[PDB]
């Protein structure tokens, strides 16, 4: 489950759910009600990956991020996932940010560098490319993804929903 | 716009 | 490798051969000669999954279902190639899902299909049987041939004699 | 950990890091310095799998062949030296060059060529029998070829690979 | 000209040309032996602009970058070349550049060194284009590295206006 | 920068402020608080311009109409971005022309919208109120989030801030 | 307004009207009533630019050429020719009665032949060869089609009216 | 004029308004305030169809539907439903509100969302699912964009005109 | 066959032939020789519909236009031949134009006079199209000036229309 | 229904289908069981216009001729489909002509053939037997599955069927 890499150690909250099959190394924090499902890999060893209160990375996915060069002309972004995000099964998060309530449609992928912004929606399937910002509350989808259009109230709510419900999955684990 | 696929 | 989700635990059949690293997960069934590979999860949280005789799901695929609207269905001699996602769909007798493939919630694989490797099929998509279908959101391409139906009606049952050659 | 298939067990050399949940399985042959990440299946029951020096294997990544025929020829899982196949990729019975990149989600299909120092971008799906030159930029699904490589590009695969070594060490 | 801009006055070298019609406001920077030609407009007024060491921005071109409160001022190196009629906007440029004529670069964009942006290009926010190529389209996309010849050409062109504008007042 | 042509002299409110290297000549309107910046110019020989109040007029832009048969009427709080060309169009208010657009004869752009920096709307488009549209030539691509709505609301009115930090 | 460049000054009619703002340099030579509009810069230093007879160069427009070598072409811009507000004109030639679309970029060595249309916010580049009375548009611009018979008209009718326009900016008994 | 198919008579609400010329056949529900124009052609006798209330099919058009296999839509269109001139309604669903370009052709089992515009002269192809509230031309239709909140006030007040266009007759 | 629209009635010039299975409604003129093929429907309720001299509207073809809150009514030119099944929709149409069967002329559009539209085109709403052009497709692109043949072939094409209408002695 | 047209009247045969609102003029020939739908145009004035046998045209469809070239003629077991426009060409027995098509003078089209709903064949061309031809301007996309084939078959024959339910 858990790996040292050099010195970094994972530090996980006490009621997060970690499922079987899990590796987390290296310099990776979790926080509370946070559930991570069987297979996922948290590889926190080329830089850092921080996971909110209740998010939830699903099946068979892989967090990472791309080697730092130590340069100053270099952004390079570590992995840094908000509160109550759903990252769907066997997506690859990869050195980005992801915003509070958002969801990673299943099997999407996401580089060094991009931003998603709140409460959105990427479609299952999709590619985020470096450096691209994703604002809040919109549909983003495709491969490489395009902005669709800003959410409806009613997907506002479902995403209010998702992630507390795999919350809610975990307890009765 | 996105479009362009720089890098990867 | 097998867990229990509430009252639910698998009912898996004797002579299914089930892989190292394996996770099935509460509502699950699993047929008769049906072979589950390497590092797949299969998760029966939501809703149940089932799997009829003689299929394969390959290596490091997940199955999982939407909340309770459908589950996860699945017939007799299917292949589900390696990294696939099925979730919340039915899947007919004798088809092949190419590997990395995703399909979604509520869709319908008719029997004798083939999906293209990397496909996307969307949710609610009924796809017809006999037919090629690819792409990302997936499309029908064409009617299979009959050299392709006879493919099918052998790609599964070789995946039957290679399970057998494991610790089987 | 390692399993037999008929009368194969893997080789691997002795400097291979090899992480927890990898299986490898049967007719595997994998070299000096190589580094297979967690939960990586490389199942070389129906066909042969051989990873050269240097080569990283990332995490969730599927390496298999399709079924050989009595007949029209199957190719074998080979890759090179100092390759990187990405995240989650599923490499099925195809070549791959010394130094190339496969990106992240990639699906490479039978009989496929990579050519050496080339890229493939995250998510791609190269199609089988296709065959990609060195020294290029391919990516798409479909793939495509974009265009060549640049030096700082192809110096990076170089620089890039002995990083991905150093990176186990400290495992 | 020169106008200020609240507290902001341009920093200007000696050595530096300056056509007439250009207007040149607030915290603006331009190093040694840098030209700028006719009816340009630089206009550091909601960010800073600064320009190195024998640069041109040619004749009718605008700088300018976005409001900030993360934002990117604009940054241009030494011996680059900015084309007529050309928008700079927010970004940075790295030294030896050449901005084809009637482009338009957008906040937070990068250019590497050493790279030509084709003419009527359009590179937009938050991209990030690699040193050495050739860089083109509307929106543009990397189509190559440079040849041999072409990154002489670099070493030369931004050279060339230097005395070209030596040759004025 | 006032110019005469025949009858006709810029009628421009106190409070606009004109840069340096600015020319308007003829036909021209200005309302209350527009900025007009360095170096562009408003020819109303051909036909008239009318610019509403708190609109600001960009570097090296130039407003022209074809010869007469729309004439170039600009609403209220809107943006031409730098080295624009709005020829003989209608804009509503607030909206966001991005720099180094082009804006051709009888084209319409609706109140509260974005044109992307470059893009290029030929004769006779009709453009939206409350979209974003691009490309050259331009499509309509989406209706604006909120967040884009509420940087409209703010970013002409900013502007007009920009100007009193000047010189008048 | 006027500049030297070397041993250049701009040979200009005395019909041209040259609009304030405007700057022309060094080995410029100017037809008779042609206009030169706002903020135009013609700027004659790498290599000579050429103006025929009633050709208009709209606002903000800038003429140019690149640096000669060891063959770069010279700007040369034919008779009753219209280069639109903010063009590029690049060390080019444009046959007489052309109309170039405003936001135009014509690159060096490039040809328009006469009696063509180039549509506004097309870029023409290096050595392109664009026939006469043809319509040209895009980025890069391809050739779209032939001329109507009316278009050709409208051509010979339009640089007409552009010149009257500008007469109208000074007299005072007509 | 109405006709009988088998057993089939047509329902059709007396507040329906029915222009010359039209022929409406067998197993066809017409809801209130709804107007069929002239020569329009609503033949229900392969398969049943079902039209909403206010719902205009206008001049020329056809609704049929494809030889049932027992082993398959019907036709039905929602409320406030605007079908334009001659186009080819064909075994297809079409949502509340929504807005069929003139001469377009529906093919079976495609669905329109509600609140959806598909432009004139589109061939939307079997089993096509075009989603609510976008605009989807071409041929064959591909969905080009959501509509604004304003376009779809529009599609809202719209059949509301069209109805009353018809009390005038 | 012809019809009432609040207090508008068709002005049908004495000589147009009117097919059967027509249906005129309202603000509808149509002018000398024309002549309106079966099942044709020319509705002039939201707005005006007028019909020039020796033109032909095609059968099952249908004339309307958009409601009115600029925006043009329909007004077709002499001389014109609208094709089988075409739908002309608030437009404006010149002398001599010819509109393939099956085309599709949507609201605010111009067709300049002596131009073909090929069948199955879609001209879209502002779109102006100039005189004397091949102009095809959809969405419809200009193509090409018409030749002298073209032309020619325009200045028979209504004529022969109107002798063809004229040979129904049975219904005129 | 029926019109004279000079010296033509049509010839139908007694068995022919003939829906109300459908106007059949002149040079006209209709074969045994053959169904004209609603609203349905046949003009043959210009140029004869000669329908085989069990041939549907579906409503609102216009059938023609150029000007006096090549007359139109319809196969046997033919589906002309809804709104289509039949103007001067050759279709042969058993073909299926998807709605909203138009198909233009000279044209040929084979038998056992699809033409694609809302396609445009063009002036003069020949398309070929037993395939699958469509799209603006048409083209031959592949020859058709035996399933199609089967399914062209029983096409028409059933429109016969239904139309026989018809008063
Ligand atoms: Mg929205
Ligand atoms: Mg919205
Ligand atoms: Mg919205
Ligand atoms: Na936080
Ligand atoms: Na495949
Ligand atoms: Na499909
Ligand atoms: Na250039
Ligand atoms: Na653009
Ligand atoms: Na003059
Ligand atoms: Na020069
Ligand atoms: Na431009
Ligand atoms: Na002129
Ligand atoms: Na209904
Ligand atoms: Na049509
Ligand atoms: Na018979
Ligand atoms: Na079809
Ligand atoms: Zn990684
Ligand atoms: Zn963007
Ligand atoms: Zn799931
Ligand atoms: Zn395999
Ligand atoms: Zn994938
Ligand atoms: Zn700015
Ligand atoms: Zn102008
Ligand atoms: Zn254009
Ligand atoms: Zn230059
Ligand atoms: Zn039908
Ligand atoms: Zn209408
Ligand atoms: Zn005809």
């Amino acid at each position: 489950m858990e790996h040292k890499y050099k010195n970094h150690l994972p530090k996980i909250h006490e009621t997060t759910f970690v499922a079987e099959g899990v590796h987390i190394i290296g310099d990776v924090e979790i926080g509370e009600d946070s559930n991570i499902w069987f297979n996922a890999v948290l590889r926190g060893d080329e830089n850092s990956i921080k996971i909110g209160r209740g998010t939830n990375i699903q099946d068979n996915a892989t967090l990472h991020a791309s080697e730092v060069y130590h340069e100053e002309e270099i952004e390079q972004s570590p992995t840094i996932i908000g509160d109550y995000v759903t990252v769907g099964h066997n997506c690859i998060i990869h050195g980005c940010k992801i915003g509070d309530y958002s969801l990673i449609g299943m099997g999407s992928i996401i580089l060094d560098n991009a931003e998603i912004g709140e409460y959105t929606i990427i479609g299952a399937g999709s590619l985020v490319t470096q450096n691209k910002k994703i604002p809040p509350r919109v549909l983003c989808m495709g491969s490489p993804a395009k902005v669709i259009r800003e959410l409806t109230e009613e997907e506002i709510e479902y995403l209010k929903n998702s992630a507390k419900h795999n919350i809610e999955l975990s307890k009765n684990y | 716009w996105v479009a362009v696929w720089g890098d990867r």
